[PDB]
């Protein structure tokens, strides 16, 4: 009543593009957001060719289900600063490769490029804004691994590693090791897997522990949990 | 041997600098202002609130006409708002989600944002066709651009994560002078009034000044013992104000080349995300992580003013040119102004 | 951004006929459409005005129930359904584009426009209909109005048209203190108050053609005598 | 009589514990800004049914027990009658929903999280219930008594509208009792079976098998609490029908009209029980 | 390693060159602090002075 002609058609645009924002807000919520972590040499080729700048996006669709990925890897900088911007994903996607066991860094030190995944496991899964956010290791290079543990001891990475020296005895004690840093085991959960190489099981794994985690998260908000 | 001697040069040098500020003191701020009267109590109350943002909101940046202002926000748009009657004058689509800050030309024709995807977008907002359109992405960057500023129409300073920063040129979209003196990475940059001279804050603790002509460094700060992540000129431009995450704002004058004041609480735990001054340099007001906001006046050191309208980390704080108004972002999807 | 219309013509009184605008060069949905149309001998009349998203539809008194007008997004085309056409129906109307916003600069295009022959409103009114200033002096073009144009936001929402001959109108000035966009430093005016006036400096010999106002404080939309300067 | 003082004071202690319950939860919403999911809603709108009929019902009857008839005159009770049976099917008719919204949780995963926190929806479903049940009981009863136009004594009477019947009791019985408890009973059942469906293909292909615990005993808990309470006043209206006064005992359909009151009085607690931010809002 | 004999050396040279800056005193630059910050504190800002009739706010 007290405004202009030139207002009352102000008004009308704001309010146009205020029911634009509230329909994007809500095609974007219907979206799975997961972010792509890995080491150096961790073998994250595996599941980004089974799905098909500083941060680089991959956007893929599986059974009525959007999935958005969006690969950190590289960025080389202070991770604090850009870690915050990704609060609220529904998982973490991490990948270790298990040929590392034996390997060392680019610079020659005592630490193993097995152990360089263990401490930004350790991070990832302590930091405060990832408290309640999932994690799907994707354990990369099976098949190297069985060839070289036969060939040179795991004693290498893990000397207090004392047992028989086969595929599934080794690769189960590294697991473990990955496991048991996670500190809060009651808030969040970790999903370990194996790569299928030839199968497009990674795919199928990751509709299963999305869906899960969502189910989990579905019912906090209910009261049933 | 030569490393050692070059080692004990530097810091030789380093001494003699430290000898030359020290020496160079003969008060403080306090027993200056010392006979100042104090402000009082300021209390300042919620006269617009803007609710157009689906997501946190990170950046928030005033025009020069006092009415119109940006803000970005990780749901991936730019709207421009009328602080008078609560309107939106324009939507614009971001490509990437991921934005920290943003920029509006001081002719108000142009706006820019950085994010994480090392590529600043220069968006023309006086179109003739009625849409906002990309003018020019720059993109010469390796690292997340953290912080934008225009010099004018066809030069606007970048600062990104990097250790170097850069000076464009729209035109050409080229990087015409690049600083490279930091150690870690830049987070924000407050260009000086004369759009001459501005000075940037890194992660290393230390605050530079630099020069948009020479593109060399002159002076350098090292009183905050943590990252900075907020830096403002002062209204004169002879001095300059940081914030860091060890809960304490200092003043880092240009002339005297040491800090003059020091702003600390024993209740403040939190860091600083935000930083700016008031027309006259009187009042200043910092953004906190503790969901509220604090007034402190710059020349008695003591809090004058507690803003709690927000319910999360308060990102953003600027101030109008009149000083007619002051708005405050956060990561709560909610704006709010403040006079 | 060209507006082209057609469909217009020659018809009987008592029947109907439909007229259709051609939009490209910029965003449609984003513009309000306005329509005015000009009388064979002389003065404008705005005809109908829809806003963007196909609400607050306006129409005028004389052809109110009448006329009917659509615009369609997905196409960009504007669409004007006239019905018992009568003898008052001889005119030419001129498709307009406008969009509000601060800073914006409603009525900032105008088309070409298409031929049409039948076989407490805001009055302008203005005295002087021509000015025989040679090339070279500068002119003053004055106009008045019914009441104070002016808001309590402060802004004085006149119009400045330029019909220059045998070519469509043009926006020199809006907002009474403001210039479009394209337009030289030459045009250039300031009025408060009820009366108005228009200073062109520097005349030269485009600078020529019948020169009209318009308010926009209300609707109806309603323009002005106007002053035909001669060369 | 003889405790009956004694058993008053008890009663009005109750209606003051249920109101301020109520009210502790209407607090918690308006003083925190996160309650803004659909679920919150359904649980508030709960809440304001429960105070709405505690306060409205509770403090009109206790005067009928008191001197052990009606202190006004006619049609003043009506209302009560009305009010009472439109918070009471209301507050049915919201359990109804949020069973049902927790049933679509576990079984619409994906697209039931942004259609939470949508407000208008939420709204529009709370308010279609409240009119649905409202123009369910409270005409027919309303216009029941000037259609037959009986009135035994003008104190005695107005204990409820077209009582002594079987066809209407048994009827709505079926409606307000019945489909409720099958519909929790179902939902219930289903959460629990995919829950420990999916916690057993985890296992195969702990902290959460003690979850699937906390979820079995607070499902069996809701619906074992709105069950024992409403399944006697309903079983007992429809006996009514067969032995007209005759079954009647001592003070038993008087205590069981106060037994649904009692589930009302240990609603808001219970099922209006907010996931996680009540605990937050309680400090 | 001569890259960290050049990193120093012209480390040594942006301090020789930040070392010749003239310096004033603390005193002068808080004075003139408090100058700029009195002389435009009467009527420029909104915050301090709360004036009426003239304020957006409603
Ligand atoms: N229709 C439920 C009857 C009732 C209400 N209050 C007590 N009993």
């Amino acid at each position: 009543c007290t405004l202009s002609a030139e207002d009352k058609a102000a008004v009308e645009r704001s309010k146009m593009i205020d029911r634009n924002l509230r329909e994007d807000g809500e095609k974007a919520a219907r979206e799975v957001k997961l972010l792509l972590l890995g080491a150096g040499e961790s073998g994250k080729n595996t599941i980004v060719k089974q799905m098909k700048t500083g941060i680089v996006e991959t956007h893929f669709t599986f059974k009525d289900l959007h999935f958005k990925m969006f690969d950190v890897g590289a960025q080389r900088s202070e991770r604090k600063k850009w870690i915050h911007c990704f609060e609220g994903v529904t998982a973490i996607i991490f990948c270790v490769a298990l040929s590392d066991y034996d390997l060392v860094l680019a610079e020659d030190e005592e630490m193993n490029r097995m152990h360089a995944s263990m401490k930004l496991f350790d991070s990832i899964c302590n930091n405060k804004w990832f408290t309640d956010t999932s994690i799907i290791l994707f354990l990369n290079k099976k098949d190297l691994f069985e060839e070289k543990i036969k060939k040179s001891p795991l004693t290498i990475c893990y000397p207090e590693y004392a047992g028989s020296n086969t595929y599934e005895e080794a690769a189960a004690y590294i697991q473990c090791q990955f496991e048991d840093l996670n500190k809060r085991k009651d808030t969040k959960e970790i999903y370990t897997h194996f790569t299928c190489s030839t199968d497009t099981k990674n795919v199928q794994f990751v509709f299963d522990a999305v869906t899960d985690v969502i189910i989990k998260n579905n019912l906090k908000d209910c009261g049933l949990f | 041997s030569e490393l050692d001697q070059l080692r004990q040069e530097a810091e030789q040098l380093k001494n003699q600098i430290r000898d030359a500020r020290k020496a160079c003191a003969d008060a403080t701020l306090s027993q200056i202002t010392n006979n100042i009267d104090p402000v009082g109590r300021i209390q300042m109350r919620t006269r617009r609130t803007l609710r157009g943002h689906l997501a946190k909101i990170y950046a928030m940046h005033w025009g020069t006409d006092s009415r119109l202002l940006v803000s970005a926000s990780q749901d991936g748009k730019l709207i421009i708002w009328d602080s008078y009657t609560t309107n939106k004058v324009h939507a614009i689509p971001l490509r990437s989600s991921w934005v920290m800050t943003c920029a509006y030309a001081p002719s108000g024709n142009y706006v820019a944002c950085g994010g994480l995807d090392n590529i600043c977008s220069i968006y023309n907002l006086k179109t003739r066709e009625g849409n906002v359109r990309v003018s020019r992405e720059l993109a010469g960057h390796t690292g997340y651009l953290s912080c934008c500023r225009f010099l004018d129409d066809n030069q606007i300073v970048t600062s990104s994560g990097d250790t170097t920063c850069a000076l464009w040129d729209i035109e050409t979209g080229q990087q015409t002078t690049t600083f490279t003196g930091h150690t870690g990475d830049v987070m924000s940059l407050s260009l000086a009034p004369d759009t001459r001279l501005f000075v940037s804050g890194a992660c290393d603790a230390s605050a530079k000044l630099w020069d948009v002509r020479e593109g060399m460094c002159r002076q350098t700060f090292t009183g905050h013992e943590s990252d900075i992540n907020a830096i403002c000129f002062f209204p004169n431009g002879n001095a300059f104000a940081t914030g860091s995450d060890d809960a304490t704002c200092r003043l880092f004058d240009l002339r005297a080349d040491q800090e003059l004041m020091t702003y600390s609480h024993d209740n403040i735990i939190c860091g600083i995300t935000s930083v700016s001054f008031s027309k006259s340099g009187r009042l200043l007001l910092a953004g906190y992580d503790d969901f509220n906001c604090n007034v402190w006046d710059a020349l008695k050191a003591d809090r004058a003013g507690v803003l709690a309208g927000h319910d999360n980390r308060v990102s953003c704080l600027g101030v109008t040119d009149d000083g007619m108004a002051v708005a405050t972002g956060s990561w709560d999807s909610f704006l709010k102004i403040w006079n | 951004v060209q507006l082209v219309e057609s469909g217009g013509g020659l018809v009987q009184p008592g029947g109907s006929r439909k007229l259709s605008c051609s939009a490209s060069g910029f965003a449609f949905s984003s513009f309000g459409m306005h329509w005015v149309r000009q009388a064979p001998e002389k003065g404008l009349e705005w005809v109908a005005y829809i806003s963007s998203g196909s609400g607050t539809i306006y129409y005028a008194d004389t052809v109110k129930g009448r006329f009917t007008i659509s615009r369609d997004d997905p196409k960009n085309t504007l669409f004007l359904q006239m019905t018992s056409l009568r003898s008052e129906d001889t005119a030419m109307y001129y498709c307009v584009r406008s969009i509000y916003y601060y800073g914006s600069s409603p009525f900032d295009f105008w088309g070409q426009g298409t031929t049409l022959t039948v076989s407490s409103d805001i009055v302008m009114t203005q005295a002087t209909s021509s000015v025989p200033v040679t090339p070279g002096e500068s002119v003053s073009i004055s106009c008045r109005s019914s009441k104070s144009l002016l808001h309590s936001n402060g802004n004085t929402y006149l119009y400045w048209f330029l019909q220059r001959p045998g070519q469509s109108p043009q926006l020199l000035i809006y907002r009474m203190s403001n210039l479009a966009s394209g337009v030289p430093d030459r045009f250039s005016g300031s009025g408060s108050g009820t009366a108005f006036t228009l200073t062109i400096s520097r005349l030269e010999a485009e600078d020529v053609g019948v020169y009209y106002c318009m308010q926009h404080l209300e609707y109806p939309l309603t323009f002005g005598a106007g002053t035909k300067l001669e060369l | 009589a003889a405790w009956t003082a004694v058993l008053a004071a008890l009663m009005a202690l109750l209606i003051v514990a249920t109101v301020l319950g109520n009210a502790l939860v209407m607090l918690a919403f308006v003083a925190d800004s996160s309650l803004r999911t659909q679920n919150n809603f359904f649980l508030l709108n709960l809440a304001i049914s429960d105070f709405l009929v505690g306060a409205f019902c509770i403090p009109l009857y206790v005067p009928y027990v008191l001197t052990g008839r009606w202190t006004f005159g006619r049609g003043l009770c009506k209302l009560w009658l009305v009010v009472d049976y439109l918070l009471c099917t209301s507050s049915a008719f919201n359990i109804v929903l949020i069973s049902y919204d927790r049933f679509l949780s576990v079984t619409r995963a994906v697209s039931y999280r942004a259609q939470n926190g949508d407000t208008r929806r939420a709204v529009r479903k709370m308010l279609l219930v409240w009119v649905l049940a409202f123009l369910l009981y409270g005409p027919a009863i309303l216009s029941w008594e000037y259609l037959s136009g009986g009135s035994s004594i003008p104190e005695g009477h107005c204990y409820a509208e077209f009582f002594y019947n079987w066809y209407f009791l048994i009827t709505a019985s079926t409606l307000e009792f019945f489909t409720p408890f099958l519909s929790v009973t179902f939902f219930n059942l289903s959460i629990y079976l995919n829950i420990q469906r999916r916690t057993r293909l985890r296992l195969d292909g702990r902290f959460r098998l003690s979850r699937d615990r906390k979820v079995a005993k607070s499902l069996a808990v809701i619906v074992s609490i709105f069950g024992l309470c409403w399944a006697p006043y309903t079983l007992l209206m429809i006996i009514r029908a067969a032995c007209h006064g005759h079954c009647v005992p001592d003070y038993w359909y008087e205590t069981s009209f106060w037994l649904l009151w009692a589930n009302s009085a240990v609603n808001p607690v219970l099922y209006p029980l907010c996931h996680h931010s009540f605990r937050r809002a309680f400090t | 390693n001569t890259a960290s004999i050049a990193q120093a050396r012209k480390l040594v040279e942006q301090l020789k060159m930040e070392a010749n800056i003239d310096r004033i005193k603390v005193s002068k630059a808080a004075a003139d602090l408090m100058a700029y910050c009195e002389a435009h504190a009467k009527e420029d800002p909104l915050l301090t002075p709360v004036p009426a009739s003239e304020n957006p706010f409603r």
